[PDB]
């Protein structure tokens, strides 16, 4: 038996079937995520994607960031937190504005209005995982500390 | 268990080539085969006369009461966790080798 | 096609009305991700240990057998391990039952390729299962009542870690 | 939202009627959420005690509604050809047949749900500055002339422009 | 340190044991060459001797370390 | 003349040195040749692959990669039979070399010179002449 | 079989051999010739009946040349090992002369010969059965009154007869 195929039966693509590239693992894993799920619009896409990333952002900025051993941490952690989501979100317009030329389709996320209801679906989701990141973190002393309250 | 070793299910170790990983009984044959041998005694301080899949089984037990605490450097659940899973994990690759190549 | 137990959700693709003990129970998708056959064999498993288990607290509250008082004195649940793993109670019975486990892990990867049904050993010495119409009224009665002392066994051994009376003890004193 | 609502305006009129037994003699003089914060001040986790009231019941109410999770999300896909807010629980017949009810008596679940919503945040807030609770806040119309006094809540912060930015007559 | 022993008559019956176990087992591993009176010689007598001692003096010592001499 | 796109590839495992996106959405190139063996050859891309007895089809990204290896099949099989094709997305395909069934080495009437200069390298003007001036520096 | 009846019929053994009861569940006839395995089933409990008389005997009775030791386990520790390498040479004497030259899987049986014939005799598959059901036993026994012997440090039946002590290491 044999492991290692041409990928999608070419053998001359820059490309080969490896385990980690084409299992049925990697598969299930890759059809699930919301960049490439079934059924979702691109802006739903963008709120999944947004809510993921908002979420996690939050912790390290308030762990190691600057005013860490402040109690206005969790302020500074959020709101940089905050400030790099509005960063990204400019690189993400602009890559909207230089990469698609403008077509009615709207249901793809390689679009013009494709892409812009990602970016508008990012920012939000984005910007609501960071706050429930405040708020969970704000409230539960296990997370202010690195679980650090049980010792 | 991402495939069981009946043919029941369509998991395909890449593209298009089905393959049975047979992670009950490599795991169920691999933890016997490794843990049985270990049970061999031995008056070292490190196992303090059990054998090490025993005195491995007993610093999990003595650390997991004292919970939130983990098991300091000097302790001997790190060095038991070594080697025990450094041979249970090459018992697995060698039997997971034997049971999928060989079939018999 | 609505499950039975849970009205709201999709009956499980992977469970069948077949299957000894069938609800529509699996709301978690579980029944796909491993193989259901496996999972049946090791459902069958915990019910017949579970059974056992329970089964044994209540005897162990109810007599002791001769000699025992001498070897355990105040163990009542889960300290009578603890003292007779000294002794070669629990050695025994551990390396018995994992001889058993030896042919039982043949009849595991027998029942995988589907040469046995899950948890089908045939022992049936009194031949209680012979008519056969008993046969189905025994298989899910077997399953019910493993499920229930699943459920008993770790809820007996909850009640003596908090106030370690044991079940009965816990009951008459209440 | 409406059925969470209801039930808690219902729990606080029923709180200020009565207790049920051995109750009074742990939480002591909390209502409407000071009795949320007396119980989770004794509970292991968040506080130091010997009970688990709040979290058993985010434990079954989390069971429940990690199968709710499963049913919004086959619902949304268009998986299912259920409608909202029914789980099939119906076990004294009242729609007469189906347990998604009469579009009557779901316009009357959903109204009803919606002036709980309004009921329960007005309930709230008027605890939170009088501390009166429901019945002696309908009772005392004339209200600011004495008031009950309560702990602050898991939250003071919210409590900050009360006193010196919004009048505090309180 | 481990305890060895002076040579004695065990210490023979160990060797011997060996030589013989590693006469027979090697017949049938050893892959380029009546069940020892076919195609046996004497590289293939000195190879299962040289591991016979080999196995026998790991088999001495092991058995004095342990105390089964 | 044209590609006959069903002819059977080389034998080949596969690699990452083959083609990416710019040959789907700019332009590919084909190699066409006839083997008299099954026999391993060289890939420009990677490792090693085996023609097939008869007609043989190769797709690379770059023309110099279809020259590279019909100069290696040339000298190492003797095979000469080589069609080197240019393929747009288009489904368009432009037949490239030989351009006109005679190799590039050997002359051919009907070929017109390109490129060629009248006089020596010398000859050539100075920069200064053809300044803020369209005219070529050739003369 | 009908031994383990979970499990399939190993068919490769039959009721015509000796001993059969269905009974190899990990399969083993599949991999190794069964004329070999009746082979050292045989012998084996050959050796081990020998064994439990050899362990049993010598407690009432040890000859005037040896000393006894201290159980019959323990006597090969006290007799000469010289003439315990005479009793191995012996044996080997035995296997190389009863076998015709043949010791290998492959060399065995290619006259003909039937697993526990060694020219003793033809016998009744009754008969035959008796044989190996005794040396299974005997097998068994063997293990048993061994580790006794090893762990008590005291004589089989001084044991059994006196207080019957735990065994215990
Ligand atoms: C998972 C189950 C389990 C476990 C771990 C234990 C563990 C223990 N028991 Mg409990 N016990 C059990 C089940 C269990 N028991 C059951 C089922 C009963 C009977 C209702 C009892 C009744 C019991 C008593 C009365 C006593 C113990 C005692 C003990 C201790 C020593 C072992 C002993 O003497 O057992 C004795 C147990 C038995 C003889 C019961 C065995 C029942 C068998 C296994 C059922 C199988 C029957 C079936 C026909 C076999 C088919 C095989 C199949 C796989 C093919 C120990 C802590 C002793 C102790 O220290 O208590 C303080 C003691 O006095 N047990
Ligand atoms: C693992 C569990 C366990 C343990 C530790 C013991 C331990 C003991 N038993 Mg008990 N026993 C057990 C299970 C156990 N038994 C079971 C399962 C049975 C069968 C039902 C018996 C039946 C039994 C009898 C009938 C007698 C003992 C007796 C004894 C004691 C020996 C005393 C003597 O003089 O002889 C010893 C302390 C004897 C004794 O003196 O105890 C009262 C005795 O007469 N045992
Ligand atoms: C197949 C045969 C077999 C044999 C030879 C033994 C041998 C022994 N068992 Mg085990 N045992 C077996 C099967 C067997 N067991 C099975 C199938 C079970 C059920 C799981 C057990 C469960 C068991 C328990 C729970 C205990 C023993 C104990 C003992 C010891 C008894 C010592 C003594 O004074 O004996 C004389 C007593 C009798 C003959 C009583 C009748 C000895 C090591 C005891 C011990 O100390 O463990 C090492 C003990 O407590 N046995
Ligand atoms: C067959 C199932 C079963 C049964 C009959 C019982 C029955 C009992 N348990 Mg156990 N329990 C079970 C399963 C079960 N439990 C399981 C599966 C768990 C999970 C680990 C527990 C964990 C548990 C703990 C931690 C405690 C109990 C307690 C109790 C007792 C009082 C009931 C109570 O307070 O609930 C209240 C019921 C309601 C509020 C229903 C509405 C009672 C004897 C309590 C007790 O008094 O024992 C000391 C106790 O503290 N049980
Ligand atoms: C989470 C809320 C809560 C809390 C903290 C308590 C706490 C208490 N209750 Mg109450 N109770 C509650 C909810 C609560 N109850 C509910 C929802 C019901 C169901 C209607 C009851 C029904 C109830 C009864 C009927 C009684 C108590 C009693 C008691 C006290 C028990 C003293 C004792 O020895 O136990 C002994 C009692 C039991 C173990 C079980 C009864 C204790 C202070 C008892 C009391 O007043 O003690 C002074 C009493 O008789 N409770
Ligand atoms: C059946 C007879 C027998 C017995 C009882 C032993 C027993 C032993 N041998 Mg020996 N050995 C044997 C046969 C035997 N061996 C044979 C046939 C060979 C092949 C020639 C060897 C070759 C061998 C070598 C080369 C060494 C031993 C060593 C050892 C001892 C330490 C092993 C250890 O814990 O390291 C654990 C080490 C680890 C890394 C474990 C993790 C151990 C007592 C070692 C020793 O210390 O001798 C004093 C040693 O150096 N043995
Ligand atoms: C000169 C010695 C000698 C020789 C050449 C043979 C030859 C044979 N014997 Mg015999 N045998 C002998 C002595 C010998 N025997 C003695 C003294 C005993 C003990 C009473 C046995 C017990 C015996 C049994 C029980 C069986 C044989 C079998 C066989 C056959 C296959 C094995 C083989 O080729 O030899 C390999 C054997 C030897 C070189 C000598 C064996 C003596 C034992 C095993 C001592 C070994 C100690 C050690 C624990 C071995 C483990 C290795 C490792 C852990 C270090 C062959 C006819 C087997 C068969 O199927 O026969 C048809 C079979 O089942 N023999
Ligand atoms: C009690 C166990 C026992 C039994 C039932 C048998 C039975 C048999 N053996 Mg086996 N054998 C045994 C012990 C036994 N033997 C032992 C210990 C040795 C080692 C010395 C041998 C060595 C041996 C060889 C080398 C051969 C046999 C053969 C045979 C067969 C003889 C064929 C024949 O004439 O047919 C009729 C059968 C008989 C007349 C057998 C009578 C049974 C005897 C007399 C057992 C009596 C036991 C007696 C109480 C002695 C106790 C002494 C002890 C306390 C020291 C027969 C099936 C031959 C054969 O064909 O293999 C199948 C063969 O070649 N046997
Ligand atoms: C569904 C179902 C069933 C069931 C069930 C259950 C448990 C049904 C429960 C229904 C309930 C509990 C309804 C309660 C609604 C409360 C409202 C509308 C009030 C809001 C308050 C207001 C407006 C106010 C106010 C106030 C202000 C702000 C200031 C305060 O100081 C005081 C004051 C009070 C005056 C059953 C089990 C029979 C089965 C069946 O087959 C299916
Ligand atoms: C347990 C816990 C606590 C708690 C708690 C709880 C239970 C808090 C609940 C808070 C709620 C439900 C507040 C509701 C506010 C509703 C408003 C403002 C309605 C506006 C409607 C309008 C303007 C309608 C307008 C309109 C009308 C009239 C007519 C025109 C149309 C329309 C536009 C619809 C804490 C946090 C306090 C802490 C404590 O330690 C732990």
């Amino acid at each position: 038996s044999q492991f290692i195929k041409p990928y999608n039966d070419d053998p001359f693509v820059g490309n080969l079937a490896t385990p980690v590239s084409t299992s049925s693992f990697t598969k299930s894993l890759l059809s699930n995520l919301p960049a490439y799920r079934a059924g979702l619009s691109p802006l739903l896409r963008g709120v999944e994607i947004g809510l993921t990333h908002g979420y996690f952002l939050v912790g390290p900025f308030y762990k190691l960031g600057p005013l860490r051993n402040s109690d206005v941490a969790l302020l500074s952690g959020f709101f940089s937190a905050l400030g790099l989501i509005v960063i990204l979100v400019a690189c993400l317009t602009i890559y909207g504005v230089v990469s698609f030329e403008e077509t009615e389709a709207k249901d793809q996320l390689q679009t013009a209005k494709g892409w812009r209801q990602f970016t508008s679906g990012w920012l939000v989701g984005s910007v609501g995982g960071a706050s429930f990141a405040y708020i969970l973190i704000s409230n539960i002393p296990f997370l202010q500390t690195a679980g650090m309250s049980m010792l | 268990l991402s495939v069981v070793a009946q043919s029941k299910s369509d998991f395909e170790i890449s593209d298009g080539t089905p393959y049975t990983l047979n992670v009950p009984l490599v795991g169920a044959a691999s933890f016997i085969g490794w843990v049985v041998p270990t049970l061999l005694p031995s008056q070292i301080a490190l196992y303090g006369g059990k054998g090490l899949s025993t005195a491995f089984f007993a610093s999990i037990g003595t650390n997991l009461a004292k919970f939130p605490a983990p098991p300091g450097m000097t302790d001997p659940f790190w060095l038991l966790c070594f080697i025990w899973h450094s041979g249970l994990f090459a018992t697995m690759i060698l039997g997971s080798i034997g049971y999928n190549g060989y079939a018999g | 096609a609505m499950s039975e137990s849970v009205p709201f959700l999709k009956k499980p693709e992977a469970l069948d009305s077949s299957m000894a003990g069938y609800a529509g129970f699996d709301p978690l998708g579980l029944s796909s991700i491993a193989d259901i056959k496996f999972l049946q064999e090791s459902e069958i498993k915990h019910c017949r240990i579970a059974m056992l288990a329970a089964a044994g607290s209540i005897a162990q509250d109810i007599f002791t057998f001769p000699g025992v008082s001498k070897v355990v004195g105040t163990a009542k649940m889960t300290g009578v391990h603890d003292v007779l793993v000294k002794q070669g109670a629990m050695g025994q019975i551990l390396l018995w039952t994992s001889f058993l486990e030896v042919f039982g892990t043949i009849a595991l990867l027998e029942t995988l390729d589907g040469k046995r049904a899950p948890g089908d050993f045939k022992f049936d010495p009194l031949g209680f299962s012979k008519n056969a119409e008993t046969a189905k009224r025994y298989q899910l009665s077997e399953i019910k009542n493993g499920r229930l002392a699943m459920l008993a066994t770790g809820g007996m051994v909850h009640g003596y870690f908090i106030t370690g009376k044991g079940p009965l003890e816990l009951l008459t004193n209440f | 939202h409406g059925r969470v609502a209801m039930l808690a305006a219902a729990g606080a009129i029923v709180q200020d009627i009565f207790t049920f037994p051995g109750v009074k003699s742990v939480i002591g003089d909390v209502k409407m959420t000071s009795v949320h914060d007396k119980f989770l001040s004794m509970e292991a986790g968040s506080g130091k005690g010997d009970m688990a009231a709040m979290h058993q019941l985010l434990l079954w109410l989390g069971l429940l509604e990690i199968a709710t999770s499963v049913a919004i999300i086959q619902s949304f896909k268009g998986e299912t050809s259920r409608g909202p807010g029914e789980f099939g629980f119906d076990p004294l017949n009242f729609g007469k047949g189906n347990s998604a009810g009469s579009d009557s008596y779901k316009l009357k679940e959903i109204k009803n749900g919606r002036l709980a919503m309004i009921g329960i945040g007005g309930m709230v807030h008027h605890y939170l500055l009088t501390g009166k609770g429901p019945l002696q806040f309908l009772g005392g119309i004339p209200n600011y002339k004495s008031c009950v006094s309560h702990p602050d809540s898991l939250l003071p912060w919210l409590f900050k422009a009360v006193g010196p930015v919004l009048p505090k007559i309180c | 340190v481990p305890q060895t022993v002076a040579w004695s008559a065990k210490t023979g019956a160990v060797m011997v044991l060996s030589n013989i176990l590693c006469i027979v087992a090697g017949r049938y591993v050893i892959q380029v060459k009546s069940g020892s009176f076919a195609g046996f010689g004497l590289p293939e007598l000195l190879a299962s001797t040289s591991l016979g001692h080999i196995v026998g003096s790991g088999a001495i010592l092991g058995l004095s370390y342990v105390g089964v001499l | 003349e044209t590609l006959n796109l069903q002819i059977p590839s080389p034998t080949f495992e596969g690699s990452t040195g083959g083609w990416l996106r710019a040959a789907e959405v700019e332009e590919k190139y084909a190699i066409t040749w006839t083997s008299p063996k099954e026999q391993v050859f060289e890939m420009p891309t990677g490792g090693a692959a085996i023609m097939r007895q008869g007609e043989n089809l190769l797709y690379l990204a770059r023309k110099e990669q279809c020259l590279a290896l019909a100069t290696q099949v040339k000298n190492s099989f003797k095979i000469t039979d080589y069609k080197v094709y240019r393929i747009f997305p288009s489904g368009e395909v432009q037949y490239l070399h030989p351009k006109d069934g005679v190799f590039p080495e050997k002359v051919n009437a009907g070929r017109v010179g390109v490129g060629n200069v009248s006089h020596s390298i010398g000859k050539n003007l100075n920069p200064a002449q053809i300044k803020f001036t369209s005219k070529s520096f050739n003369g | 079989n009908l031994a383990v009846p979970f499990l399939k019929a190993p068919a490769k053994l039959d009721s015509s051999m000796p001993g059969y009861a269905g009974f190899d569940p990990l399969g083993c006839s599949d991999f190794y010739d069964v004329k070999w395995l009746q082979e050292a089933e045989i012998k084996n409990g050959r050796v081990a009946m020998l064994g439990v008389v050899g362990l049993l005997v010598p407690e009432f009775f040890h000859l005037p040349m040896y000393t006894a030791g201290a159980t019959p386990y323990e006597s090969y520790t006290t007799v000469p090992a010289f003439a315990l390498i005479q009793i191995f040479l012996g044996c080997g004497a035995v296997e190389y002369f009863t076998h015709k030259g043949k010791i290998s899987p492959d060399n065995m049986f290619d006259g003909g010969r039937v697993p526990g014939e060694f020219g003793w005799g033809k016998a009744d598959m009754t008969m035959q059965t008796k044989e190996i059901k005794n040396g299974r036993l005997a097998m068994l026994a063997f293990g048993g009154i061994l580790h006794q012997q090893l762990f008590t440090k005291m004589g089989t039946i001084a044991h059994l007869t006196g207080g019957f002590k735990p065994l215990t290491f």
